[PDB]
């Protein structure tokens, strides 16, 4: 299963090509991989958070 | 003016404030206690908190009427006050003019009919949280007189939208009507610190009353069902409607009827009706009654009764803790209310000048407790032979014996 | 923010007089309009229909009676009581 | 200045501090006791520890209102204080000017109306952990006067983010507002050592209250279910909806109805409804009530009652241990608070000069305990005949008899 | 710059063609221009708001 | 007028064939028909819900 998605149609901080944006709802809560990079990707839900597990 | 400083105009004293509100006098209580559930009681209390005191007042009246234990406790508590001797005393180190004013006020109160009824009506505020008594002012020449005291139901008032501690008449307007100065004697005893809506004792006593009511009604129903057992008749296929009715009547009357006969193809089964005891119901009733007794009169004499046992100090033991405290509190609050509302208008209307408010005479209730005459009479001679110069004023005051004149 | 109290105090008048305006449109217990020319009485039909109205005041009932079911309760959004102020702008209603 | 040394400006005394906060006066309590669970209570207490005192204050008010035993205990405890005689005494070996100042303050307190209400409002801090009373200052010429005492709900305050022992008004800002000097009488009795949030007695009493509430509600529900048994009807295949409804109504009314008939193909089974006793519930209620009694008034007279038994030393036996200690503690704390908050502004505004703070007069409550007159009156003559020179001042003070004038 | 868009999750009053619909997320909060019409534009943020600057 | 609408992209339990999956259908607080099916279809929302005035 998926512990949480926290999407609400908003990611925390998806930073690519040297610029940090806010979209695509790529929020995860698990230590499967890239936890160090998961800190950077996550840790900034500017807007509201809605958790709807996908049971993946 | 009044004690609160509001300007006083003698023009408005000729007619009661509520005279121009003939609609109020035609109303009838709605009896909100009938069909009362815990949710309804919670809604009533919450709405009362917000300024809708009509339903709360009617519920309190029903609660007083429908509970014999609560009514007896409240009546005993009020009759305790009603039996106290009272006097009017001049202020601290008063002058001759002040003493004369106090004496005249005392004489006026002695000769004023309906004082006991006024005290009884005022004491309703203990349970209701506030009692309003309307005054009838008349002139017998040059001196104003209270013609009569009228107790108005608590359902006639409300809360000011801009102030939760100020009461107002219900005049069909959102803001009500401010109370006329010198037209009312408002008694608001303070058992608990808070707003006027939350200050009633019946607010504390409501839940035990509902518990007792539910327990008593359930016990009455269970006593009604007790007796014969429920018995069910069974019939085979091919039993016509007339035979069905005959079987039904036979089953219905079988409990009263010792004997009966049915075909072997039919069957009657006697099932348990209601098997248990009155122990749970009675336990709940006792718990609620003990709670009411403790809340009204204290948990030393009423609920956890002090039991028997005489003696010289038995009076003190029974009274001083709990009973004396409650008596003194109620008497002092009532005396303060009276001195504020009734004594002051008489002083400022029936006498010349403008005496300072701080020097107004104060009504005092006689809270003197009977002291053991024999023990103390034994004690004095030793002390006086020793050499102590005990004043005679203290003796005369404490024994209740008056000084020689 | 406290002016909402004045607004609530003025509200009952607005509600009662809006119902008064609707009087012609709205229906009474008879099933006809409050101000109608065909009010049904037992044997026959009666009729009572800029913005006028003639009413009694001394009767045991007052026309267009209001209903102060709940008081002018004050609803507020101060601080750590709503999400409008932590996971949102510094907004208060 | 005040006792704490903060500068005092007479300009701000003309208007109450909360006058410019008209929003507070329009608020209504949220009643957090309804639908309260242990998790909710724990969250409320923890949040209160962090500076959110509104919910805690409202919960405490509901707890006081909804529990008759707790309310009776608290009322008895407070009325114990309210009935004590009090006096204002000059400092140690005071001079003539200090004696005159103390006498004037005593006269002013005697003639100050609403003192009893002030004491009652202040005593709320015993349970709530802190009580704030706002002052109305007025000038009758050249002398400042407390016009009235206003008790403000504990829900109107909070904790300073930079200080957990300092209270502040709720002015919509994160840091609140500091309390105006000379504008409040803050009473903060200290039953336990800690911060202001944790200092209330209701914090100790909360859990027994919840236990009792749960037990009483469960008992009421079980009493409601008691009586008739639950009985289930069974029908065979091919029973239409109308026949199903008829069977359902028959089963529903079968308990009240003594008799009924059904086809042999159907069946009704009477199953146990609720079989047990009130013993567990009542045991829990008794445990909680005993805990409350011990916590409020001590486990020697209320919970484990001292029982009957008179005698000359019976007063001492009942009082000195537990009751006298609690009475003295409460009276001393209240007197200290009053001397700090009300006496000092009067001394420093109504009189000339700048008297040293250490020499301010102190309000003293009369904690004198009734001494056996007969035994001691028997005792003196032997001692005096022996040769001991006992001072008369000690006798007059201890007996309560005043010295001759 | 645009100090606040006042757009996310909220819809404001937009009076156009005689009918005042609610859409397009035209929320703003500044004193640049059309300040008087700002009341009409923000006359119905019926739904919850969530500010986010566009740095315009 | 009908009071009752859900327009926050919110999730509700709508059952298509043998399963109940996220979808927005009736989404009203008033009912006159399909009450038994509406109960399954009108399971209150999983996520943020906000109402409007369709006036249809």
């Amino acid at each position: 299963e998926v512990e949480g998605v926290f999407v609400r149609a908003t990611v925390e901080r998806r930073c690519r090509a040297g610029f940090c944006f806010d979209k695509e709802g790529q929020g995860f809560a698990d230590g499967v991989l890239s936890d160090e990079q998961l800190e950077a990707l996550e840790s900034d839900p500017l807007l509201k958070v809605e958790r709807c597990t996908f049971s993946g | 003016v009044d004690v609160y400083g509001n300007p006083i105009r003698t023009q408005q004293l000729r007619e009661p404030q509520t005279s121009r509100l003939a609609g109020l006098a035609k109303e009838f209580a709605q009896h909100p206690a009938k069909g009362l559930t815990p949710a309804k009681l919670a809604r009533i209390l919450v709405e009362a908190e917000q300024g809708n005191l009509q339903a709360q007042a009617e519920l309190f009246m029903d609660m007083e009427e429908r509970d014999a234990h609560l009514f007896a406790e409240m009546s005993k508590r009020k009759r305790a006050i009603l039996g106290l001797d009272w006097a009017v005393e001049p202020p601290r180190n008063a002058s001759a003019a002040e003493k004369a004013d106090a004496d005249y006020l005392h004489e006026l109160l002695l000769d004023l009919e309906g004082l006991e009824d006024l005290l009884l009506d005022a004491l309703d505020g203990i349970g209701h949280g506030y009692s309003c008594i309307e005054l009838e002012w008349a002139l017998q020449g040059r001196e104003w007189m209270p013609l009569a005291f009228h107790h108005r139901p608590q359902s006639w008032f409300q809360l000011n939208p801009e102030d939760q501690n100020e009461l107002r008449l219900r005049d069909n307007s959102p803001a009500g009507e401010a109370l006329q100065p010198f037209g009312w004697i408002i008694h608001r005893p303070r058992a608990r610190s808070g707003y006027v809506a939350r200050s009633g004792l019946f607010r504390v006593l409501a839940w035990p009353y509902l518990f007792r009511h539910y327990a008593t009604s359930d016990l009455a129903e269970m006593l009604e069902i007790y007796g014969l057992p429920i018995r069910l008749g069974k019939y085979p296929p091919g039993t016509a409607d007339e035979e069905k009715a005959t079987l039904l009547r036979a089953v219905t009357g079988l409990g009263h009827a010792a004997a009966g006969i049915i075909p072997e193809t039919m069957a009657i089964d006697f099932q348990q009706a209601a098997q248990g005891s009155s122990d749970p119901f009675l336990a709940m009733m006792r718990q609620s009654e003990d709670a009411i007794s403790k809340a009204v009169l204290g948990g030393t004499l009423t609920s956890t009764t002090s039991q028997s046992g005489g003696g010289a100090f038995a009076l003190g033991q029974v009274h001083n803790e709990v009973r004396h405290d409650l008596l003194a509190s109620d008497a002092r609050q009532l005396a303060a209310t009276l001195s504020r509302d009734l004594l002051w208008p008489l002083l400022v209307l029936n006498r010349p000048g403008s005496p300072d408010v701080r020097r107004a005479p104060r009504l005092v209730f006689d809270l003197r407790e009977q002291a053991d005459i024999t023990s103390m009479a034994q004690s004095i001679p030793a002390l006086v032979n020793v050499g102590l110069e005990i004043p005679s004023a203290w003796v005369y005051d404490k024994l209740g014996i008056p000084q020689p004149a | 923010m406290q002016e909402m109290g004045r607004a609530a105090g003025a509200h009952p008048d607005e509600l009662v007089f809006a119902l008064l305006k609707a009087g012609n449109a709205n229906l009474c217990y008879d099933g006809q309009n409050f101000f109608d020319t065909d009010h049904p009485v037992y044997p026959n039909v009666d009729g009572t229909g800029f913005a006028p109205a003639a009413d009694p005041g001394a009767a045991w009932y007052l026309l267009d009676t209001s209903r102060s079911l709940k008081p002018l309760i004050y609803q507020e959004r101060m601080k750590p009581s709503f999400t409008s102020m932590t996971k949102e702008d510094d907004e208060q209603v």
